């Protein structure tokens, strides 16, 4: 009985990969499938064999839920007074005394129960492992190529997975030859494969040149950040701390040599090495390239940047897929824009004097006073709305009947606001086709359009669940206005 | 009803009572089957049950409620209390857990708490709002406890003779090294009487170890407070259990800001007590003891200190020693170092018939200014200066004859001069 | 594999024994079972039954 | 006595009846609740037999 359980126990092979702990934890997993089996009534028992100190007890779990299936497992969450249960969860009894011991298809049970959780522990063991040892690249031969995945090994029964996002779109594969990754993810209790190693995720370049620049890893050129699409374009910003140190000529080696290693190394992908700097819109300048850019617009609670390159390298500044900028605006996380050619693709001395039409009649007491101020800059026209007086005063004209018109166009922005919400707030619109039905009157017919039918067609094609929730009216009522309208739209056979 | 108020009565009283109660003649089971049975017919009657109990716990997760009369062990008036209030209030081994019980239906063995009503009697709150032993500050013993009774008795030699040798304070860790027929029974119940009768405001708590049942007896009817015992009709295992039972109480006690005297005898039992309760680990040392066999005692021995804060815990233990066996030498040799309060009693003078032998060469106590004022320490200086010239046995003659002369310290000192 | 040797050793006698391999009535014919005869061979230990 | 009643009753009413713990709680929800009737709900046409 519980000595044949004892040496079960101190008879197993993976003592370090499944501890006492963990075997009765087994143990409790198999006494509850083996429960399941034995009554009908399918149940969930926890037995805490009390490996150490005897055998197990059968428990029965109040499982404290509202339903009453399975009923050995359903409390509320207040029936508790009895036997001193007292809790609203978590409080848990021993109902089941003397239930079935160890049937020979219960053991046969746990067998393979301990056999498949012998091989969960070292599975458990191996994803410690590829959790802490999130580090630096790994060499490995594959053993199958998939649409999706291959896989991977190292030696000592090592096995891993590359997904197809991890891949490259054209790097050919096939089992038999060493591949070299970064080991990604972390996944304690999958069901699958355990490890997970990249070729196309950013960082992994980072590492590429941490083991192959002999600078970076002393911490002499800190890499900043950088952005990749899969095996076609990496672009990366460094920074550096020294002043006599030349990334533009370091990083990459003599004449395109550590760039062009690591990215013969990545399966042939194209790398931009940029210098990060402090200002994001330098920053945004300098990543685009090999592209110039001389109009500069920066908004930083909208989060974008007009960073419109000159007319004539447009299909080389955007690039394929948008690469040059949708790396770019994964460089820094911004969005940028440019949709401009020809006319005024300065784009910020066009916006600031391009208002011939919207300031019409702004100063319209008479129109030869002066012209708009760009000084202000009158480009938002909502944080316009009120200034203090610190700067009211430079302008000329300003006399008391300015100042009167200012007041009664607020009054007139006021208004046209006031109605502009009551259109907005009332998605109801009750036709006369609404307010003629009988027994329905304005309110009524207010509540019907909120309902969300606002014709008489519709109307008929509602039960009496859906005018549940009424207000002013009954089932019974409900009833006799939806046949009414079933008679005038169906039964009246009229259009 | 209640436990105490049942059992500190009599068994022919509860057999009586029982009977009374309609039901069957209860002297034929022991006095804790007939309490439980009168418990389950007064729960049968139509209401609940008002008991109280000293809580532990095992690996298991629940906890068991020990009565007093039964010296903290396990019986059926032993109350069950389910987990749950372990996981609210975190209640460690040691409270007097008093609250509302409802008898047990079948499938069960014990009756079940239903409610928290008295928490050491404190708020249940400060069983949510307390300090650990692990995290104060132990210090000195500050306060000074007189020991001398004040009717001038025979037996009141004892209690002077310490109060002008070695004086006791709390939060004091007292070891009397003492070989076989010293007189040690009977100290510890003159020491204990005067504590209780002079100092009714310090709560008394008396543990005895592998003791006579004729002696538990004599203690448990005579010294005020909670007279815990364990003898030899139990294992060590049951020993080592009444052991942590005091222990956890006396702890959880001062955490609740109570001054506790634990006296103790002897020490030497209950480590033979552990040595057999521990299993080897492969060596045995000298006397035959084991690595770890040690660890157990030294904490018990050492549990003592001095809560500034409040509360205080204070422990008077006894060793044995001339056993002519090794093992109670070696563990004299690690108790005479860890204590903060040594004491030795003679036997050459006891067995002359002259109590108490007090060795006022080897008396000590440890940063006793602490314990002992300006002109106190003056006079107990000078009268140390005056018995050192070098005298066993006709310096217990001076020290008895100029004490049965006297009834106080300050007639003494005023007197000797 | 010498793991699963020494499992299906500890935990008694055990192997693919899922095949029923066991006798029938045949489909269509009753009865009722009024005498059984079992014979084993010399050397083989004998059930409580025979 | 009928469970007409009882199906007007939560299981609130189970562990409040005087002597109900364990075992016996156990075989009023068995062999109740696994027979497919609820413990609680509520009809409309119990009287006319209908
Ligand atoms: N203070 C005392 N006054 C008179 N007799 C004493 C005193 N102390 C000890 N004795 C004598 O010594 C003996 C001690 O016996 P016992 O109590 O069994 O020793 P122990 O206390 O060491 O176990 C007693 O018989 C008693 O007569
Ligand atoms: F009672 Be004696 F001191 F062993
Ligand atoms: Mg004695």
């Amino acid at each position: 009985m519980n000595k044949e359980i004892l040496a079960v126990v101190e008879a197993v092979s993976n003592e370090k990969a499944l501890p006492r702990e963990k075997i009765f934890e087994a143990l409790e997993s198999a006494l509850a499938t083996a429960t399941k089996k034995k009554y009908e009534q399918e149940i969930d028992v926890r037995v805490q064999i009390d490996r150490k100190s005897g055998d197990f007890d059968t428990f029965r779990r109040w499982l404290v839920v509202d339903e009453v299936t399975q009923p050995t497992k359903e409390i509320t969450l207040e029936a508790a007074r009895y036997e001193d249960e007292s809790l609203n969860l978590g409080d848990y009894v021993e109902d089941q005394i003397e239930s079935v011991t160890f049937d020979r298809i219960t053991t046969q049970t746990a067998k393979q129960v301990i056999v498949q959780k012998v091989r969960e522990a070292e599975r458990a063991m191996v994803v410690d492992q590829f959790r802490e040892h999130e580090g630096e690249i790994i060499t490995g031969v594959v053993k199958k190529v998939n649409r999706d995945n291959i896989s991977l090994d190292l030696g000592n029964n090592a096995e891993a997975v590359i997904l197809r996002e991890d891949m490259l779109p054209r790097e050919n594969f096939r089992p038999g030859d060493r591949v070299r990754g970064v080991l990604y993810s972390v996944r304690p209790e999958a069901r699958g494969a355990q490890l997970f190693v990249t070729r196309s995720k950013p960082e992994m370049l980072i590492e590429l040149f941490r083991i192959e620049v002999p600078e970076i890893g002393e911490e002499v050129i800190e890499i900043k950040a950088a952005a990749r699409d899969p095996g076609s374009r990496a672009k990366i910003a460094v920074k550096t701390n020294d002043k006599r140190i030349d990334p533009v000529g370091a990083c990459v080696g003599m004449r395109g040599a550590r760039v062009q290693a690591v990215s013969t190394e990545l399966g042939g992908e194209r790398i931009d090495i940029v210098l990060w700097d402090d200002n994001p819109a330098q920053f945004v300048i300098n990543a685009m390239a090999p592209a110039d850019v001389a109009s500069i617009v920066v908004d930083e609670d909208k989060h974008t940047m007009d960073i419109a390159v000159e007319a004539g390298n447009l299909a080389q500044a955007i690039g394929r897929n948008g690469q040059n900028v949708r790396l770019a605006s994964q460089l820094s996380g911004w969005e940028l824009n440019v949709m401009t050619v020809d006319d005024l693709q300065a784009k910020h001395q066009a916006e600031a004097h391009a208002a011939i039409d919207t300031f019409t009649k702004y100063l319209d007491i008479d129109e030869d006073f002066a012209t708009v101020l760009v000084e202000e800059g009158f480009s938002t026209l909502e944080e316009l709305a009120y200034v203090p007086m610190k700067e009211l005063l430079e302008i000329e004209g300003l006399d008391e009947p300015t100042v009167e018109a200012l007041r009664e166009r607020a009054k007139n922005a006021l208004a046209t606001i006031a109605q502009a919400q009551e259109e907005s707030l009332g998605d109801n619109k009750p036709a006369d086709d609404l307010l003629n039905l009988e027994g329905v009157d304005r309110d009524l017919a207010f509540k019907l359009a909120a309902r969300g039918v606002c014709t008489l067609e519709d109307l008929a094609e509602q039960g009496i669940d859906d005018l549940a929730d009424i207000e002013g009216l009954t089932d019974e009522k409900a009833g006799a206005l939806i046949m009414a309208a079933r008679n005038i739209c169906w039964f009246g056979d009229e259009a | 009803m209640n436990l105490t108020e049942l059992k500190n009565t009599p068994v022919s009283e509860l057999i009586t009572l029982g009977e009374n109660m309609g039901l069957e003649n209860l002297a034929r089971m022991r006095k804790q089957d007939i309490i439980f049975a009168i418990l389950k017919q007064h729960a049968k009657s139509g209401e609940d049950i008002f008991g109280d109990g000293v809580l532990e716990i095992l690996q298991d997760g629940f906890g068991f409620l020990r009565s007093a009369d039964s010296s903290y062990l396990a019986g059926p008036d032993d109350i069950y209390v389910s987990p749950s209030q372990i996981r609210r209030f975190n209640l460690r081994t040691g409270d007097t857990i008093s609250g509302k019980i409802r008898p047990p239906k079948e499938g069960e063995r014990y009756f079940a708490l239903l409610k928290v009503n008295e928490v050491n009697f404190d708020k249940p709150e400060n069983a949510r709002n307390k300090i650990l032993f692990e995290n104060l500050t132990p210090l000195h013993a500050n306060s000074r406890l007189r020991m001398e009774r004040g009717n001038g008795s025979t037996e009141d030699l004892t209690a002077r003779v310490l109060d002008l040798a070695s004086p006791i304070g709390r939060g004091q860790r007292g070891l009397i090294v003492a070989p076989p027929k010293a007189g040690k029974t009977m100290l510890l119940q003159n020491i204990a009487q005067s504590i209780a009768y002079n100092h009714p405001d310090c709560v008394l708590m008396v543990l005895l170890i592998d003791e006579r049942p004729e002696e538990v007896t004599e203690m448990q009817r005579l010294v005020k407070g909670e007279v815990v015992a364990s003898t030899f009709d139990e294992p060590a295992s049951r020993h080592v259990q009444v052991a942590e039972m005091v222990i956890e109480k006396a702890k959880r006690l001062v955490e609740h800001k109570k001054d506790v005297i634990i006296l103790l005898d002897s020490i030497t039992r209950l480590a033979r007590a552990y040595n057999t309760v521990v299993p080897a680990s492969g060596k045995v040392l000298t006397g035959g003891v084991d690595a770890n066999a040690l660890h157990r005692p030294k904490r018990f021995f050492g549990a003592a200190r001095n809560v500034e804060e409040g509360g205080s815990l204070t422990i008077i233990a006894t060793a044995l020693i001339d056993t002519g066996s090794k093992m109670d030498e070696v563990i004299y040799e690690e108790f005479k170092g860890t204590g903060n309060m040594e004491l030795h009693l003679s036997r050459k003078i006891a067995e002359k018939r002259v109590f108490p032998a007090i060795d006022y060469n080897r008396s000590g106590t440890r940063k006793e200014e602490l314990l002992t004022t300006q002109e106190e320490l003056q006079k107990m200086w000078i009268l140390r200066k005056i018995i050192h010239p070098m005298g066993e046995i006709d310096a217990m003659e001076f020290l008895i004859n100029k004490l049965a002369m006297t009834k106080t310290n300050d007639d003494f000192f005023e007197m000797m001069k | 594999t010498p793991e699963e040797k020494l499992l299906r050793a500890i935990f008694g006698e055990k192997a693919s024994d899922v095949k029923d391999s066991s006798l029938r009535v045949p489909n269509g014919v009753s009865g009722t079972v009024i005498d059984v005869q079992v014979f084993t061979r010399d050397g083989v230990e004998k059930d409580k039954r025979a | 006595h009928y469970i007409g009643d009882l199906v007007q009753r939560t299981e609130v009413e189970l562990l409040k009846t005087p002597n109900l713990g364990k075992k016996s709680l156990t075989e009023i929800k068995d062999v109740l609740a696994s027979r497919g009737l609820s413990l609680g709900m509520r009809l409309e046409n119990w009287p006319p037999a209908s």
